[PDB]
């Protein structure tokens, strides 16, 4: 959370595994796999995406006939609204990190898409 | 879990930090340097030598100079232009026949899993011909050393300089190809995959290393210069870095979005 | 040892076959230490 | 610290303003022997529903006077849906069994800037009729929409709007003056609760355990604990401050015993 | 003796005719470990799945032929109510779990008295496509009444009528003449079968454990299993018998292990 | 001897059971399952690509698209159609010309033998040419990878992306074979012979495995595309199960009685 | 061992000839059991 020091609020952070319909409500949210998170003096939250597959190696490149999309969504729902002091910013900025955890394993090397030189 | 990015350090977790859940078993070790640049790939397609050659002649080359271009492989990932060193890599997207199009190379497959800053290994380089029943040869000279432009005449017949030598020049069986492993000959401990500092060379410029190079191979076809053909012959070369290290992570390319 | 399945037997020596560093005289550690 | 993550199940809720978990009238309220009137094998607490159930409340608002209640009963929340409050698998065991035995932790939420001002008095009102009008029937969604803020008129401090029974036409209807479940409003901190100050917490934590007056009571008909968010002073701003902030709650019931299981309950 | 009563969570069912439980590939299908395609907690059995479930099936006249089948797909039953087989507490976990790993156990009841004649061949037979009509839709609870009993035509022997998908205007539409989910009806009895003889019992016993080309498998699109009822001597009465039998069957599933917990499956 | 077969289990008996006799000896172990399906045996004949491919667009195709037919063999007993794998097996009788005749496949050994349904193993391919004196090249991607459909310009010729990856593409000599032993490589834990449930994929069809496949090899000539030819070359793909497992009996195909 | 007759040497080691399992932590036995 990049915002000012004296904002607080929460934030609910909700991973859905595939379903049908992708879930938008904070109802449809708060059933699948989700965390709070509460904006304080750490200014960071690691919401590690579990591996929920049948296969155990998922295929790491989706470019195929294509449906509402396995692995599923992760989506930022704010819970609470952010409630902000006097002369402060209003809106402020979340900025997201994507790293990889413990036991993220990568196998197959193959022939790598070379459109990043033209 | 609660954490600070601002720390530089984020300690990568597991589902049961936060959650139930369990580790997954470590599925394969394929993202093992030492395996994953162990493994031959197109390199550059360079025309077949037929005469004695006239090396390209350094930056900036003015009009007029007979030299031969498109012959010589400077065997380096980094981008290369008229078979010497450069930093940008430039394609040509209409090119008219204006000049003389210079004959550029890149390794794809290398910058797009480059995410160090330092690399070294040994390199085998295969050429493969691209010409049904091709007799060819393979010369080569180290970093740091220059190609012999001349001819001696033997038997009324002006064999080249680049038959002979104390550098490796395997001759192609007829239908055949070349392959041996080079060790690392450069001067610089390492190849810089990204360069910041000035080579103090002619003219200088930054971000241009000037020994970042396993050598230059060039291929010329085992006949006097009597004996020349007409059409042009291609052949190309692949290459595999042996035994890679690599140092300093660094960024990978900027795929667009367009 | 890299993508080498040969564990039976090298022909050329060392020196030959890889290039080794003269001398100047698993657990993937992290690249940056919180100090 | 004040830094407590009460992980349960597949849902984990923080707090960076503990005051600390209010366990009522024992030390540990999880620990629950089965109900001895049954005699069947009890559903016991299994890992989809031992888990936090967010549902929202009503705003806070200025125009809100003092003692003005809000009560959200347990279970009766989760089988009418109070406050987008859907009691998931919960529910769906809920409605199968004929008696149910669980002792609930609940935890009510509401971020105070430093600026405001207001205590909410949240506490876990064992058997009262909070949620039903002067006349019988429970309230709906609408008329929870309806009022926002339940006041506390003298019918709730005297009891006198307690659903009754009619008497039908032989007997004269009585001049009905009082009924045992009042609110005196003075004294609901003798209850399980904690005052949500907007200068020293955002989240009160309570955990009580069943109590009741039979070993296991019914599933659809129970009351016996009610949540009561009670206005013990006003809340307060200067001009530009942020508006009508939300109250919301976390009900998990610990410990549950499910008996005498039927189908889904048809009335 | 032949009078086992197999006794399961609050459902028993007898038998005075049992000719065994014909238990299939292993001498206990019922241990199972967990999937190990899933870095999450099972939902393992509880007492309330943890029963048989009776469900209808269509009547066995004289009408019908030879190797005539009728399939009961598993756990494809559960979940379009085939043969009002309604699943309980099973279908309402079964909707709410993404992958799903269990193995039966079936018993297919018809009561023939000493004078009638007839052989139902009754399997579980692994991984087919039989609920399903020549032209991909799986067949609703109508089209099983509209025919009652499916009969073994040409287009199942060499499995031509197996769903396809649609090669588009581009390519010439093959004569497509083969397809590997056929029946050899002959050849029914390598599944773990009992034959329903009409004078050696009255209830069969298979107990099949999981099978399937993934650790587990996906809970709504799976049909691992296939209950098939086949007619190999047609039945046979003098005119004053008791006129067409009902048959049912009782689907019990042995230790499932349910992955993946979403919300009730919406299309 | 007295029995109930409808007890489900027949205890196979001898002749002593019955009779005065005696067991015969046994005579040989070849209805193994590892020795059985470890022999080579023809898949699909498949067209050689002389330019970078357009692979086989999903169905439902339709007209207009320019693809390559013909050319990927998607390796695998089951049935498939234009490359992809299918339900039913589909031959034309009278392959009149309208429309694009898809080439279709079926390994004829293996379901008259397999009475399992489920079964893995490695897969041996070797590629016999069925042209005289064709230097080809056998490329390959797993089951779960697409094929890299363009031309990169090296020396003004089109050299397609088919000839470099980290796949292996193995070059035949001229007159020779490829053969090379593929690992199982699939994301399912076997391969169905006969699967039941339904590919929530591109809309769902009951009985058709998505991952059923030890992944799709395709045939190509070592020329830039300027050197293409004119007449169609043809290649056979032959395939051996190396160390097969075979789970859970079933039923073999239906032999007519006409 | 299959159809294999090499029982002598084995040049490629047994991961990169075969393709073996990972890990997750004659007598013809009947296909059916009567209990």
């Amino acid at each position: 959370f990049c915002g000012p020091m004296m904002a607080r609020g929460k934030f609910l952070l909700s991973y859905s595994p595939p379903n049908g319909t992708q879930p938008q409500t904070l109802s449809e949210a708060m059933q699948c796999t989700y965390s709070i998170w509460d904006i304080g003096l750490n200014s960071s939250w690691t919401f590690v995406i579990p591996y929920i597959s049948p296969s155990d190696y998922r295929e790491t490149r989706a470019i195929t006939n294509s449906v509402y999309s396995a692995d599923g969504w992760f989506s930022l729902h704010k819970l609470t609204k952010i409630t902000l002091p006097p002369d402060c910013p209003q809106s402020p900025c979340i900025l997201f990190f994507a790293s990889a955890g413990e036991d993220y394993t990568l196998r197959l090397p193959v022939d790598c898409n070379p459109s990043y030189v033209f | 879990s609660t954490d600070n990015a601002e720390t530089g350090v984020i300690e990568a977790g597991n589902t049961d930090t936060d959650f139930s859940g369990e580790l997954a078993a470590p599925g394969s070790n394929h993202t093992n340097v030492k395996f994953l640049f162990d493994r031959s790939r197109l390199l550059n397609v360079i025309k077949v030598l037929e005469k004695d050659a006239v090396f390209p002649r350094p930056f900036p080359t003015a009009t007029g100079t007979q030299q031969d271009d498109g012959y010589f492989c400077l065997l380096t990932p980094r981008p290369t232009v008229a078979s010497r060193p450069a930093t940008r890599f430039g394609l040509y997207v209409s090119p008219s026949d204006s000049g003389v199009l210079a004959n550029t190379s890149l390794d794809f497959n290398f910058y797009s899993l480059a995410c160090f800053t330092y690399f070294r290994s040994d390199l085998e380089v295969t050429v493969v011909s691209l010409e049904p029943d091709l007799e060819f040869a393979v010369g080569w000279f180290p970093s740091g050393s220059e190609y012999q432009a001349s001819s001696f005449v033997y038997d009324q017949l002006h064999v080249p300089y680049h038959f002979t030598g104390r550098t490796p020049r395997a001759f192609a069986s007829k239908g055949g190809k070349v392959s041996f492993v080079l060790p690392w000959n450069s001067v610089s401990s390492v190849l810089p995959v990204r360069w910041g500092g000035a080579s103090k060379l002619s003219s200088a410029t930054r971000g241009l290393p000037a020994h970042a190079d396993w050598g230059t191979i060039y291929a010329f076809i085992p006949r006097p210069n009597e004996k020349k053909s007409t059409a042009v012959k291609h052949v190309a070369v692949y290459i595999r870095y042996k035994n890679a290290r690599a140092w300093c992570p660094s960024m990978l390319p900027f795929r667009s979005y367009k | 040892r890299g993508n080498n399945g040969n564990m039976t037997f090298n022909y050329y020596a060392n020196t030959y076959q890889n290039s080794v560093d003269f001398s100047t005289s698993g657990i993937l550690n992290p690249l940056g230490y919180l100090k | 610290d004040r830094v407590t993550t009460q992980t349960a199940g597949n849902t984990a809720i923080n707090t960076q303003s503990s005051l600390g978990v209010l366990c009522a009238y024992v030390e540990d309220p999880t620990k629950s022997d089965p109900p001895s009137s049954s005699t069947d094998q009890p559903t016991t607490t299994f890992t989809a529903i031992d888990r936090w159930y967010t549902g929202r409340l009503n705003s806070w608002t200025k125009a809100v006077k003092t003692f003005s209640f809000q009560a959200v009963p347990l279970p009766g929340a989760f089988l009418s849906r109070q406050g987008g409050l859907n009691g998931g698998a919960f529910t769906a065991t809920l409605h199968r069994h004929f008696l149910m035995k669980c002792g609930w932790q609940v935890q009510v939420q509401c971020n105070l800037t430093q600026f405001h001002q207001g205590a909410l008095l949240v506490a876990m009102v064992p058997e009262t009729t909070l949620d039903v009008k002067p006349d019988g029937k429970a309230k709906s969604l609408q008329e929870l929409n309806e009022e926002q803020w339940v006041e506390m008129s003298d019918d709730y401090r005297t009891g006198k709007n307690m659903p009754f029974q009619s008497l039908g036409t032989y007997y004269r209807p009585p001049n009905w003056t009082w009924g045992p479940n009042f609110i005196n409003p003075y004294q609901v901190t003798v209850f399980p609760h904690q005052i949500l100050n907007a200068r020293t917490s955002t989240s009160v934590d309570i955990n009580v355990p069943y109590i009741g007056e039979t070993p296991t009571q019914s599933s659809e008909t129970q009351n016996s604990w009610t949540l009561l968010v009670m206005v013990l002073v006003p809340l307060d701003y200067k001009e530009g401050a942020t508006t009508d902030p939300e109250i919301t709650f976390s009900v998990r019931p610990t410990s549950p015993y499910f008996n005498g299981l039927r189908n889904r309950y048809t009335t």
